[PDB]
């Protein structure tokens, strides 16, 4: 158990702030980037910020949705992330997740913040145990490579993320060997070698276009 | 060019 526990969340006024925080134990923080990523029905799962190394002087990128409002930053010495959010708009509401490594194996149990460039996978799919199931995840800027470094992320009952596969088809450590990434057909590719009941969920697919992070609408995985 | 450290 890598474990990353987030706090700050809450019931915020249009206009506000607020800090989020992320604490990580398990695992050398100070060696990876960390990112935020946020949750919403207005369709997240969408990629906010990311902070690099103390040999990068912390270098930061940010969606042009929310640059110039919010602010990453990170504390090696307590091995924890933040994240600033200032003018706060309805649109900003929804779960934000710490996450890292790999580039996204390891999630935050996420904090929630109510206020008051397109990845394609199958809406739904339908498998029964043993089967071999494949999600796919196609970018409209033609075909992915390895150089948009795939990974993919699933989704749990209630919103609980695990990382499974990163760069194409590396798998996170301590993830299942039925499950697999490749690149098939210009697009990036998940396969389940066997299903189980289990694996009953949500994927999501992320592509790496040279600064920042598109993430895929998800795949509704059933299994009767 | 992201994060690559295994």
């Amino acid at each position: 158990q890598v474990q990353l526990q987030e706090s700050g969340g809450g019931l915020v006024q249009p206009g506000g702030s607020m800090k989020l925080s992320c604490v990580a134990s398990g695992f050398t923080f100070s060696n990876y980037w960390m990112n935020w990523v946020r949750q919403s029905p207005e369709k997240g799962l969408e990629w906010v910020a990311e902070i690099r190394l103390k040999s990068n002087n912390y270098a930061t990128h940010y969606a042009e949705s929310v640059k110039g409002r919010f602010t990453i930053s990170r504390d090696d010495s307590k091995s924890s992330v933040y994240l600033q959010m200032n003018n706060l708009r309805a649109e900003d509401t929804g779960i934000y997740y710490c996450t890292g490594v790999g580039q996204f194996a390891y999630w935050g149990q996420g904090t929630t913040v109510t206020v008051s460039i397109v990845v394609t996978q199958e809406s739904a799919l339908t498998t029964s145990p043993g089967e071999t199931v494949t999600l796919t995840c196609r970018s409209s800027t033609g075909a992915v490579t390895t150089s948009n470094y795939a990974n993919w992320v699933q989704e749990k009952p209630d919103h609980l993320f695990t990382g499974l596969i990163g760069g194409t088809n590396n798998r996170a450590p301590g993830v299942p060997a039925r499950f697999s990434g490749s690149l098939i057909g210009d697009k990036a590719a998940l396969t389940i070698t066997g299903a189980q009941t289990e694996d009953e969920a949500i994927y999501f697919c992320a592509l790496w276009y040279s600064n920042h992070w598109v993430f895929g609408g998800g795949t509704k995985l059933t299994v009767l | 060019a992201p994060d690559t450290r295994p």
